[PDB]
């Protein structure tokens, strides 16, 4: 683990060097510390980042996704984009390498199925449905009580990172069809959910933990709500009903206060 | 079981990715930031 | 000293009054090398015919304008041979050399965001689910003026979104400091210069499909003439391909 | 693990070999890389088909069977020959060695037993039945609720493989029983089911996977539905009502276009 | 064996009827050397984009048909990013492979003279003195058929001679073969193959201005189908620039 | 237990039949097919 610098001791100085002066404009931020500003003592300071790290800021395993079983059936499409809290922790960054370690919390009870169906094929649509049976579809068989399941994902990329964010199509020019941001640019499988019993609720929890994470390039934190998954779009619409119709929210976090130099 | 006043670092899946989180680090500077200048 | 001299084989740029560079990320534009490669034919690399400077059209700053993007590879389409080279292949990589140069007086006053997204995903103008289109984040090297945030802004065609305070992605200016930068004090420096390599999870993709980076010039403080009859002053773009690459020879992508 | 071979640099060549010209009628595949034809750069490759070898592309354990319990008591005949997807996935060989583990997916509640009765003797044809009293035919008794049975069979031959296709038959020439296919070559044993209380629902699934597998003879991928198990028959009578009486579908996986050269 | 494969990057010829290859003058094509360099300025090398092969427009080889003839570097103008290089600098150089194709039938029969010629400068039509117009000498990839002597030949707009025996130019055909050249007969191989180096007593010049090279095929025995109905046969003309280089940056000389 | 900057492979009912998959690959060869040829 690596621990934060020692302030070291510092005393009157006269100096023809400012390292108090620099310019903004450089594009660089300040090398200040306490030493150059006032005059310090020695402190041993043994305190850590190490709670900081990519590793585990991403790797606390929220909440991703929500589904009910309806006629004791459901089907969730693995994604992030759902949940704000998760989708603003991964959206510090452009691109992500992550495994994922998915935990399924059921209120349900009796026996569950929940097949992992990849890419590129029909999944089933309700429970009793033929595709249930599957050779090579990897499924998992558990009874709630007694234990949560949970299966570890590697990275599918397509690319060597997931893209947080995406500025390109995935159509030429003139088509008329095209897709902007991630959605095309991978796809990590659904999750099909069945009861095989009757027994308990419905409701079906998807935790999911990044691990062995690589994040790339820093972006600034999501200012406003999401509206829409898969997107970027933060003007909300409250209200389709009447003359506040077509007015929209940014709904930011940005607070004021009565008086600059008074706060 | 997979690999290795003591430490044992054990993996019961035989899979890299089965394994928990990877808390051996190095790689770091923020350099790349707050300093990204050519001279 | 405050001189500077850039030459991209050539053309040179020659800056008077400068900063130092910002080199993102502490890292050069490079050739894909052979252990990061995908794709199986032997690239292009048109070197000095591509890579060097292309200055765009000037932009008027004005009291208030909101700021304008420029889309890369997109600014460069129709520059050069190096626009040529985007259509005739598949695929494509490189690095930029940004150039930034807005000059006034001793008596204007102004400040400038230069900065350099990677990744810059708009939003759409408000409303409802759409995708902003094809043709909007195109605008070649035209780049886009800001406008600036309304309930007036038309949403039709799946429109861009003009408020430069949430840098149209919905994130705070201010905390695009964390991308690439510099600011152009007038009082300070009148130009900015930023070397960008080449970034993405993918050794190379479509030039035209995948817009890579994007240029932002937000006007962070507005410009004020002094004591002079000016209210305006150009802002001059010239990037310079750097390190470029070309994979994938076809018919042109073109119409 | 073996990693596909790297992409070897190659210039402009001039050549009175050609190594794109050949013979179809040989009877061999192409040898031709992207060396051959067309200008190539180094790419370092790691890419592995480790997925793709027999043990991994079988060793999933599929559904075989489904069985219900009608008066606490289930019957199964071990096979593949009932579920399409696992069945087309062993017809790529024609032979296969394995040994299989069973796991038994029930919804059942209370206490379940299963006797693998084997080939040769009579098995029990009712709860309450006295042949579930057995000194040597091996049984698994299991609660449902907490855990699924699980267990290995070795590989039970008469040969060195199980035939996946025989062309043969099991008597001589003249006789009138004479059954065809590879049902008299072997038989893997039946599993008996029954419960020993009442409890929960009445559906048995078996799962199986193949381990330890050698496949042998490669053959063309099932191209058409299944109609009959054990027989490789195609063609499929979807009615016996009337005037479609003797109207017969293959019912192939072939799609058409509009036009060659327009796709 | 009669097998041939010629790989120029990204685009393969196969041949299995086939000659030795003509390599014209003993001479492969170079890039320029220091030695015999005139600019100062860096050349492009755009090798595997623009070096490959290039396939024409066929031409349909008749009863009656006196000839082709293209004019190189003009026939790849328009082709791939070969043709965006002319345009985009001053001067460029190039070597070619030029691959012939003619293939009928055991029972046709027919002769073809497929040479190179270096400069070769057409001859007006007839009459006064006119230089030929640079309309006509640059056809394009389409080239020239070469339709034949006749006093009703039209003499306006500066059109070029249209007969074959003296070459177009005042020489006898048949003295020809002084030109790197091969011959198609139908009965022996049904293509041909000429490398010919970059031919000129300057290092590069204009590639618009400046045609070097000339491709002409000239019907030496006409085509006898023999016993069948196929009374013509196409004959398909596949270009790569080789070694190609160019210099001096510029506006598309285009319009 | 059966048999064996480490690995382990552990055999726990002591059958051959009863271990889990068998990763470990050597024999193999396309030529058996894509080139079944005498010369």
């Amino acid at each position: 683990v690596l621990v934060v610098p020692d302030t070291k001791p510092s005393g009157p100085q006269h100096t023809t060097k400012p390292s108090i002066l620099g310019a903004m404009e450089i594009g660089a931020s300040s090398n200040a510390t306490p030493e150059s500003t006032i005059e310090t003592r020695y402190v041993y300071n043994t305190n850590t980042n190490a709670e900081a790290d990519v590793e585990m800021f991403l790797g606390r395993s929220a909440l991703w996704g929500k589904v009910t079983l309806t006629r004791q059936y459901a089907k969730w499409e693995i994604n992030f984009q759902e949940q704000a809290h998760i989708r603003k922790k991964f959206e510090f960054f452009t691109y992500l390498r992550f495994d994922m370690e998915v935990t399924i919390v059921t209120n349900n009870k009796g026996l569950m199925q929940i097949m992992f169906v990849p890419p590129g094929i029909d999944h089933p649509e309700t429970h009793d449905d033929r595709k249930w049976d599957s050779a090579s579809n990897p499924s998992v068989f558990f009874q709630p009580k007694s234990g949560f399941p949970r299966f570890t994902i590697p990275f599918t990329g397509l690319a060597s990172a997931y893209y947080m964010f995406y500025d390109g199509y995935d159509k030429p020019k003139g088509s008329d069809n095209n897709e902007y941001g991630i959605a095309p640019t991978n796809d990590m499988g659904l999750l099909c959910f069945r009861t095989l019993d009757n027994s308990g609720g419905n409701d079906v929890k998807i935790y999911v933990k990044p691990k062995h994470i690589t994040a790339w390039v820093p972006r600034p934190p999501r200012a406003t709500q999401y509206t829409h998954k898969y997107s970027t779009n933060y003007h909300y619409k409250p209200n389709s009903s009447g003359p506040d119709e077509h007015v929209l929210k940014d709904r930011h976090f940005i607070k004021t206060r009565p008086l600059i130099s008074s706060a | 079981g997979a690999q290795v006043i003591k430490y044992f670092n054990i993996n019961y899946y035989k899979d890299s990715a089965s394994s928990g989180l990877s808390r051996q680090d190095f790689s770091q500077d923020p350099s790349k930031f707050t300093q990204p200048l050519v001279d | 000293d405050r001189l500077k001299q850039i030459t991209i084989g050539n053309s040179t740029i020659t800056t008077q009054d400068s900063l130092h560079t910002v080199l993102a990320y502490g890292e050069w534009p490079t050739y894909l090398s052979d252990i990061d490669a995908t794709s199986v034919d032997k690239p292009t690399h048109p070197e000095t015919s591509a890579d060097r400077f292309y200055t765009l059209d000037s932009v008027e700053w004005q009291v208030g304008s909101h700021g304008w993007w420029w889309k890369l590879p997109d600014a460069l389409k129709d520059m050069g041979v190096f626009g040529q080279n985007m259509y005739y292949h598949s695929m494509g990589r490189s690095g930029f050399i940004i150039h930034t140069q807005c000059n006034a007086t001793k008596f204007h006053s102004g400040a400038l965001i230069v900065a350099v997204i990677p990744e810059h995903q708009l939003a759409y103008v408000g409303g409802v689910k759409v995708n902003v289109g094809y043709d909007h984040t195109h605008p070649g090297q035209s780049g886009h003026q800001i406008r600036g945030p309304s309930q007036s802004n038309d949403r039709s065609g799946g429109k861009p979104d003009e408020d430069p305070l949430f840098n149209c992605n919905g994130t705070l200016l201010g905390n695009i400091t964390i991308f690439p930068h510099q600011i152009i004090n007038l009082r300070t420096n009148n130009s900015s210069t930023i070397v960008v390599p080449y970034i993405n999870c993918v050794p190379m993709d479509n030039m035209l499909k995948h817009n890579n980076l994007s240029l932002v010039i937000i006007p962070l403080v507005p410009l004020r003439p002094g004591s002079s009859g000016i209210n305006s002053v150009p802002i001059t773009v010239t990037i310079a391909p750097y390190k470029s690459e070309f994979s994938g020879a076809m018919e042109a992508q073109r119409q």
